[PDB]
RNA sequence: GCGGGGUGGAGCAGCCUGGUAGCUCGUCGGGCUCAUAACCCGAAGGUCGUCGGUUCAAAUCCGGCCCCCGCAACCA
RNA sequence: AAAUG
RNA sequence: CCGAGGGUAGGGCCCGUGACUGGGGCGAAGUCGUAACAAGGUAGCUGUACCGGAAGGUGCGGCUGGAU
RNA sequence: UGGGAGAGGGUGGUGGAAUUCCCGGAGUAGCGGUGAAAUGCGCAGAUACCGGGAGGAACGCCGAUGGCGAAGGCAGCCACCUGGUCCACCCGUGACGCUGAGGCGCGAAAGCGUGGGGAGCAAACCGGAUUAGAUACCCGGGUAGUCCACGCCCUAAACG
RNA sequence: CGAUGUCGGCUCGUCGCAUCCUGGGGCUGAAGAAGGUCCCAAGGGUUGGGCUGUUCGCCCAUUAAAGCGGCACGCGAGCUG
RNA sequence: GAAUGCCGGCAUGAGUAACGAUAAAGAGGGUGAGAAUCCCUCUCGCCGUAAGCCCAAGGGUUCCUACGCAAUGGUCGUCAGCGUAGGGUUAGGCGGGACCUAAGGUGAAGCCGAAAGGCGUAGCCGAAGGGCAGCCGGUUAAUAUUCCGGCCCUUCCCGCAGGUGCGAUGGGGGGACGCUCUAGGCUAGGGGGACCGGAGCCAUGGACGAGCCCGGCCAGAAGCGCAGGGUGGGAGGUAGGCAAAUCCGCCUCCCAACAAGCUCUGCGUGGUGGGGAAGCCCGGGUGACAACCCCCCGAAGCCAGGGAGCCAAGAAAAGCCUCUAAGCACAACCUGCGGGAACCCGUACCGCAAACCGACACAGGUGGGCGGGUGCAAGAGCACUCAGGCGCGCGGGAGAACCCUCGCCAAGGAACUCUGCAAGUUGGCCCCGUAACUUCGGGAGAAGGGGUGCUCCCUGGGGUGAUGAGCCCCGGGGAGCCGCAGUGAACAGGCUCUGGCGACUGUUUACCAAAAACACAGCUCUCUGCGAACUCGUAAGAGGAGGUAUAGGGAGCGACGCUUGCCCGGUGCCGGAAGGUCAAGGGGAGGGGUGCAAGCCCCGAACCGAAGCCCCGGUGAACGGCGGCCGUAACUAUAACGGUCCUAAGGUAGCGAAAUUCCUUGUCGGGUAAGUUCCGACCUGCACGAAAAGCGUAACGACCGGAGCGCUGUCUCGGCGAGGGACCCGGUGAAAUUGAACUGGCCGUGAAGAUGCGGCCUACCCGUGGCAGGACGAAAAGACCCCGUGGAGCUUUACUGCAGCC
RNA sequence: GAGCUAGCCCUGGCCAGGGUGAAGCUGGGGUGAGACCCAGUGGAGGCCCGAACCGGUGGGGGAUGCAAACCCCUCGGAUGA
């Protein structure tokens, strides 16, 4: 049947992408959070 | 005169129309049109703060002259009787001498071709606008200002009126559709007559899909859902009340009064409505 | 198993708070009427389901037994 | 108020 | 080919019969009341409507085939 | 041809008396009701009286043993639309008449449908009385209905 | 109770005998025939259908007869549900 | 040494199940160390509204070539979407940006919120919508509307000429709109041709033929032609379109009116440039100077912003045109021509799938366009088949039980079973014919029957065209022929009678419930006078609604028909300027502490003092409720009638052993040979009953009962056959589970059901196909039950708070 | 976290073929005029049959699956909520 997974683009960067981060206060922390860990990527890559 | 059907359906046994019979004109005028945009019942916040709305069909907005008093003495000829989906009532459109052409909801008995005119020199005619303290005295009236300039906020539904009950100081006494009695102040402006299409208290909806053309969704009854959801809901098999009945947020239905108390404009309502 | 009840012939009070049985109807006698009903006047009829106890004294309070209503008998 | 044979 | 008829299928009229049910008729005498005939003790009758153990009652309108 | 009398019919408009309700005033111990009462209403200010307002229905006197219509039936007043009918003149057509199975239309009240309206009245219903009882008569209430529009029903002691 | 799946049916049987039939008997209020009753006997046999989920039961048509019980009210790592 | 412990390693089950759609294979020849599996040819089968082709999303080099086969590939591998390396994606016109707006998002002004932040008109962002200029062929191993060739076109800049009051973010027009049905003329696409072009062919009994087989076009500027869309011309007045306006709007006059004209598309033609089969010979070359023509069918596509009808009444903004404003009129704009200028990103490849979403090369999921021919009434259905693509990445044998999917069956025909579950039957079209009942539509495809192929003869109307020939589409009549059988294959209703429930079409528990549940038109109650009520939010602000009582919210009921009774004592809600109670506050009789004292400080009675409650009323389609005992009639029975107690009032009509009836399989009747179900009655209704509606109701239902006809392997009662497995051989090779095991029967015993204890009995060692009685077999720390002063959802007149409202 | 799912908003797209034959309109009859009746035309509808498409009724299979919901036969809707 139709799964959960329906890759787009648009949407994946609209929703998880830097400037939606930057927009927020929670967001600015996951991506505070994420440097302090050292996470190789910040933010979901997506082509554009 | 409502049109019925021929049971070559279940649902066109009821189902009634319109007759549609004092539409001339069956485009609206574009200079005067504009989208209407439609919510879902959804406020600003996404959220549904009036359930069971959505999906009925595509409207433009057809602008709507409700003050009048924008253009005294200035007459204008009725050029057409169209049709006019945002509401129960049918709108006239106005050709003024003045080469404005404005909109206005039609009274019953106007007819495409004659004169209309506002102002405090107006005759009392059919389709005029005239402050409220120069109309007489028995005088059967519709789309009344509730406060000078404010705009029309009385009678505008198909087949409703007002009349003018007596005077006293600045203030009219008016008899609303609702059969109120409330004082209105004389420079609020009124028109002579009653709207138009009375007859559409009698349109048989006939079967469910005509409601969703509407926009009109599905209602769901309290008894029908569980506790979580309603005051009514749960049981097993079917249940009465069991409590007072309520709305969905708990609050009394059957006769509890909801006016607020120390409302300023009480001083100006002299009975509460009938029946 | 839990609650209520049994008192003139019928249906009900009195029991809770011990000493005093009461109301309507019916029954009997007498009136009125030609007569009957209705109506009026007077009367009789209950030892209180039963046995046992407490008490100076028990329809009344406490037990046993009989009988009649009502509720319950669920997870299984 | 006043039924019946 | 037609064709007595036989067969299959679906209709129409009539008759008989049927748990039960509806009122009707008849058979002197029981139970309940007293609706009508006198102004029958609320004049009656009436078409209709609602109601009631029963006759009946009441409403609206009609008739005199109503007394005084 | 010229005249006439009439609640004949339909539409729209309009007048005053009264009942009820509401607001103001003034006022106090009862009002109402019956055979007599009670229910009911009233010191939370009723009834009775004065002023104002809203609304519905019916039209007093004239009025009669009267008039009109085929019948059912039709009554304040005004205007419009319209039917029937009698009279005089003796002018016109020249039997063109009478009746009428069917058919069609009209048809009190109650009743029914969809709207509206709702003062008074009032089946149902409730209460107070009476009574052996009183699912009645009498009393206090009171919903349809009575009123309007449209559409049905088609009955009668629709009788002279 | 860190799981022993539960009524009835179907399928497949197997055992007990307090024996439904068939075989052998005694007593009889056993004339004959047909029964009654008790004794011996478990080798075999012990039908099809209507109703109900039913087991059971009633009923229809037959039969030599239309037995009763146990096997985790036999049998769901065999089926049904 | 144990914790269903943790991490790792390795065992067992086992050479076992499986190797992923039953569309299918065989042989020859190549390559190579090795070949069922790679390459080539021939034969065979499968898809063909796809299993072919083209877009979009997503994926991200998977594309092409060379060289490889350790691992990946369910086997193999010389092959590959795998490893290494090299190569490959070319645009002013295609898509997106340098254009426009939609929801939404953001947001100068402004508003709000302890902080974080939430809003908000304009503006800005935002597309698969609007707007906008490229068609055909050739070429590469791999890209092409991109390169090349031919023929076309757009914008910007400069210039030349001609023309004009030029000029805008401002005004205005336009852009600009639905659903259904649909005209005329075209095109796409297709069928046929006795005509045109073509390498050839004559087989096996016949044919050298008007034979067979193949093909008979594509693009194109101006002009022209055909078919359509769009659009009135002039003048005068002018107060409206937030300045102005000659524009637009409005008024009057004159001409024009199915037209015409002007303008814009489509189609045809058109200089020109391209393509071009079978067959044969090694992707190529020849065919070829290829031919390129006639008739018919014909869109849902085009002309298009066409037409008609209908109600539910159907985006915006820019491009564009017009109008004027500052400004400027050496400018500036319009038109024609010329030269120059024209940027950024994508472009490979898969794309119904082995490359996307499902952990897999996974029988699942994935939006748009094309989708040929014949026959079957039609069609995108069905069978076959073209172009094109495939035989599904383990095979070879065997021909057991058993399983799956399938075929047939003597006699019977539901006897099967909870149930005709399942499977038969029926089945398309044309004609004849068709009942109760009904809301007059329907029920209806009711039911039931007949016809159906092929040949010849005769003939009626229509389209194209010409009025004819031909072609094409509907039919009519007569005479015949063959078979068991003519919708000869494939696709294609079994039917009737009768209850229950729900009016109906709809909707639901994604993944055990599709229903009688939800919804539904309709009915009633109730709230709401507009800054509405109500809802969301601390607020601002929103929804309601750019709506206004014929409207909006809440609640119950649920088409329609005939109806919906009695109770207001309790609770609720509505009304009630009295009275009772009533907090803060006011008041301050009268007391107190302290100081020498003026004073400072405290307690404090009456009395005034909201809502709420008490109290008085109303109210049921508000919550709800609608009796008991005893007697009584021709000496039976029963009880119309009566007595008495209680209540706020004692269940009305209608219905009733019912989706409700305990006793119950009530009793009687019907149907059956037999009827716990069913249907019709009765009424002692355990425990119907009137909008949690009562009783009916035509039509409807993958709902739940009962019955009959038809027909059947459901059954008596089973038999045979088919294929895919199971079985054997070669290849690859899991799993849960497992204290260890050298693991028998009976009768006992034992923590009460023993392979493991006792006594007896039986028993040579080890496997393979099978069956499931046991190993209290496996799985899941029982979901029932209890326990825990464990948890969570839900309720209320439990307690205590809070929002909210007064 | 609404790339699954539920509702709504904006903008697009899709629904082979066949059947039934409402209103209206035209004509004819009818009548004082009417209603109304007949025929032709017309093409309505949460109408009918049936693909695509959307479903998921009954059964069988599957059950360490092809699949953590699938396959086959059958069946519901298919201009509309
Ligand atoms: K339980
Ligand atoms: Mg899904
Ligand atoms: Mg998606
Ligand atoms: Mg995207
Ligand atoms: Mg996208
Ligand atoms: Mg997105
Ligand atoms: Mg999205
Ligand atoms: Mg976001
Ligand atoms: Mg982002
Ligand atoms: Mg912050
Ligand atoms: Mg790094
Ligand atoms: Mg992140
Ligand atoms: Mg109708
Ligand atoms: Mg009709
Ligand atoms: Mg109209
Ligand atoms: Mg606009
Ligand atoms: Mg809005
Ligand atoms: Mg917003
Ligand atoms: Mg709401
Ligand atoms: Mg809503
Ligand atoms: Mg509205
Ligand atoms: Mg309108
Ligand atoms: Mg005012
Ligand atoms: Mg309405
Ligand atoms: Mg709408
Ligand atoms: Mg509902
Ligand atoms: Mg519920
Ligand atoms: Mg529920
Ligand atoms: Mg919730
Ligand atoms: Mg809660
Ligand atoms: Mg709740
Ligand atoms: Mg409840
Ligand atoms: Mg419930
Ligand atoms: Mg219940
Ligand atoms: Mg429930
Ligand atoms: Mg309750
Ligand atoms: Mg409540
Ligand atoms: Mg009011
Ligand atoms: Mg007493
Ligand atoms: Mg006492
Ligand atoms: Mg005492
Ligand atoms: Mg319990
Ligand atoms: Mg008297
Ligand atoms: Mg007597
Ligand atoms: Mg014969
Ligand atoms: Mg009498
Ligand atoms: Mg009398
Ligand atoms: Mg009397
Ligand atoms: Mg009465
Ligand atoms: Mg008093
Ligand atoms: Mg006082
Ligand atoms: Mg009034
Ligand atoms: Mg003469
Ligand atoms: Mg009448
Ligand atoms: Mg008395
Ligand atoms: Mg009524
Ligand atoms: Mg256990
Ligand atoms: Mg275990
Ligand atoms: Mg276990
Ligand atoms: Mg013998
Ligand atoms: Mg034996
Ligand atoms: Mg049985
Ligand atoms: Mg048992
Ligand atoms: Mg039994
Ligand atoms: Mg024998
Ligand atoms: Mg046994
Ligand atoms: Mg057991
Ligand atoms: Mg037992
Ligand atoms: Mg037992
Ligand atoms: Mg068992
Ligand atoms: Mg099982
Ligand atoms: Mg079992
Ligand atoms: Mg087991
Ligand atoms: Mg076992
Ligand atoms: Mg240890
Ligand atoms: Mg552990
Ligand atoms: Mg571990
Ligand atoms: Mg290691
Ligand atoms: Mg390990
Ligand atoms: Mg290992
Ligand atoms: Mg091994
Ligand atoms: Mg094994
Ligand atoms: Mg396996
Ligand atoms: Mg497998
Ligand atoms: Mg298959
Ligand atoms: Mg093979
Ligand atoms: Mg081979
Ligand atoms: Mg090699
Ligand atoms: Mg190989
Ligand atoms: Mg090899
Ligand atoms: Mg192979
Ligand atoms: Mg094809
Ligand atoms: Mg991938
Ligand atoms: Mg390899
Ligand atoms: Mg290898
Ligand atoms: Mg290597
Ligand atoms: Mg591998
Ligand atoms: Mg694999
Ligand atoms: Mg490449
Ligand atoms: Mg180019
Ligand atoms: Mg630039
Ligand atoms: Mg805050
Ligand atoms: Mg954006
Ligand atoms: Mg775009
Ligand atoms: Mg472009
Ligand atoms: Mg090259
Ligand atoms: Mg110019
Ligand atoms: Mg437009
Ligand atoms: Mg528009
Ligand atoms: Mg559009
Ligand atoms: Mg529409
Ligand atoms: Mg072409
Ligand atoms: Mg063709
Ligand atoms: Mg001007
Ligand atoms: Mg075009
Ligand atoms: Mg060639
Ligand atoms: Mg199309
Ligand atoms: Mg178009
Ligand atoms: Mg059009
Ligand atoms: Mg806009
Ligand atoms: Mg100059
Ligand atoms: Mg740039
Ligand atoms: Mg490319
Ligand atoms: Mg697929
Ligand atoms: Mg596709
Ligand atoms: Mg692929
Ligand atoms: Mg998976
Ligand atoms: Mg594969
Ligand atoms: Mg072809
Ligand atoms: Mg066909
Ligand atoms: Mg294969
Ligand atoms: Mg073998
Ligand atoms: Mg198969
Ligand atoms: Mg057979
Ligand atoms: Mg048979
Ligand atoms: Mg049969
Ligand atoms: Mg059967
Ligand atoms: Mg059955
Ligand atoms: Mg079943
Ligand atoms: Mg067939
Ligand atoms: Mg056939
Ligand atoms: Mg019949
Ligand atoms: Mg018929
Ligand atoms: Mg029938
Ligand atoms: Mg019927
Ligand atoms: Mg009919
Ligand atoms: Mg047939
Ligand atoms: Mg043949
Ligand atoms: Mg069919
Ligand atoms: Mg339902
Ligand atoms: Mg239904
Ligand atoms: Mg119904
Ligand atoms: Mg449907
Ligand atoms: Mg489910
Ligand atoms: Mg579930
Ligand atoms: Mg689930
Ligand atoms: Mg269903
Ligand atoms: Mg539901
Ligand atoms: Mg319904
Ligand atoms: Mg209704
Ligand atoms: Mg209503
Ligand atoms: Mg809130
Ligand atoms: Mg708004
Ligand atoms: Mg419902
Ligand atoms: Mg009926
Ligand atoms: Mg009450
Ligand atoms: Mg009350
Ligand atoms: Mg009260
Ligand atoms: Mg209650
Ligand atoms: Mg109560
Ligand atoms: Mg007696
Ligand atoms: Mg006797
Ligand atoms: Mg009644
Ligand atoms: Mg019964
Ligand atoms: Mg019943
Ligand atoms: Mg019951
Ligand atoms: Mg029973
Ligand atoms: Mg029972
Ligand atoms: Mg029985
Ligand atoms: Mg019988
Ligand atoms: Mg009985
Ligand atoms: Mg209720
Ligand atoms: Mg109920
Ligand atoms: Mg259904
Ligand atoms: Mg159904
Ligand atoms: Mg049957
Ligand atoms: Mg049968
Ligand atoms: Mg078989
Ligand atoms: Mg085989
Ligand atoms: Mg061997
Ligand atoms: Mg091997
Ligand atoms: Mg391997
Ligand atoms: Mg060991
Ligand atoms: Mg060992
Ligand atoms: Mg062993
Ligand atoms: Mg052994
Ligand atoms: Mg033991
Ligand atoms: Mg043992
Ligand atoms: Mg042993
Ligand atoms: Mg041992
Ligand atoms: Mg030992
Ligand atoms: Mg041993
Ligand atoms: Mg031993
Ligand atoms: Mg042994
Ligand atoms: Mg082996
Ligand atoms: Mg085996
Ligand atoms: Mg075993
Ligand atoms: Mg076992
Ligand atoms: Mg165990
Ligand atoms: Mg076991
Ligand atoms: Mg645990
Ligand atoms: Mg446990
Ligand atoms: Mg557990
Ligand atoms: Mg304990
Ligand atoms: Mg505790
Ligand atoms: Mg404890
Ligand atoms: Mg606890
Ligand atoms: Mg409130
Ligand atoms: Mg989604
Ligand atoms: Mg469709
Ligand atoms: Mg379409
Ligand atoms: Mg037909
Ligand atoms: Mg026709
Ligand atoms: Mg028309
Ligand atoms: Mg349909
Ligand atoms: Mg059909
Ligand atoms: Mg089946
Ligand atoms: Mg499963
Ligand atoms: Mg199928
Ligand atoms: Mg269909």
């Amino acid at each position: 049947m139709k799964r959960t997974w329906q890759p787009n683009r648009r949407k994946r960067a609209k929703t998880h992408g830097f400037r939606a981060r930057m927009r927020t206060p929670g967001g600015r922390k996951v991506l505070k959070r994420r440097r302090q860990k050292g996470r190789w990527r910040l933010t979901p890559a997506v082509r554009k | 005169a409502v049109k019925k059907f021929k049971p070559y359906t279940p649902s066109r046994r009821f189902m009634t129309v319109a007759d549609f019979s004092e539409i001339t004109k069956t485009e609206p005028e574009k200079s005067l049109v504009k989208p209407l945009k439609k919510t879902g019942g959804r406020n600003n916040q996404g959220r549904i703060t009036v359930r069971f709305r959505g999906g009925g069909h595509k409207r433009l907005y057809r602008i709507i002259d409700f003050k009048r008093w924008d253009k005294v003495g200035i007459p204008a000829k009725v050029a057409a009787i169209e049709y006019d989906p945002n509401r129960s009532a049918r709108i006239a459109l106005l050709h003024y001498v003045d080469g404005e052409k404005r909109y206005i909801i039609a009274p019953d008995g106007l007819q495409v071709g004659q004169q209309v005119v506002a102002g405090p020199d107006a005759p009392i005619q059919v389709g005029n606008a005239l402050p409220l303290r120069f109309i007489p005295v028995g005088t059967v009236v519709h789309a009344v200002e509730l406060e000078p300039k404010k705009g029309a906020k009385l009678a505008r539904a198909a087949g409703t009126s007002a009349q003018i009950q007596g005077r006293e100081g600045d203030y009219v006494i008016l008899r609303l559709p609702s059969g109120e009695l409330r004082k209105v102040h004389g420079e609020c402006y009124a028109t002579v007559g009653a709207v138009g299409n009375a007859d559409h208290k009698n349109i048989v909806l006939g079967k469910a899909g005509r409601s969703r053309w509407l926009g009109r969704r599905p209602h769901v009854r309290g008894a029908a859902m569980n506790p979580v959801d309603h005051p009514h809901g749960g049981g097993e098999g079917r249940a009465p009340r069991g409590r007072p009945p309520a709305s969905p947020w708990g609050w009394q239905t059957k006769g509890l009064k909801t006016r607020k108390r120390r409302k300023p404009s009480s001083r100006f309502i002299i009975a509460r409505r009938k029946k």
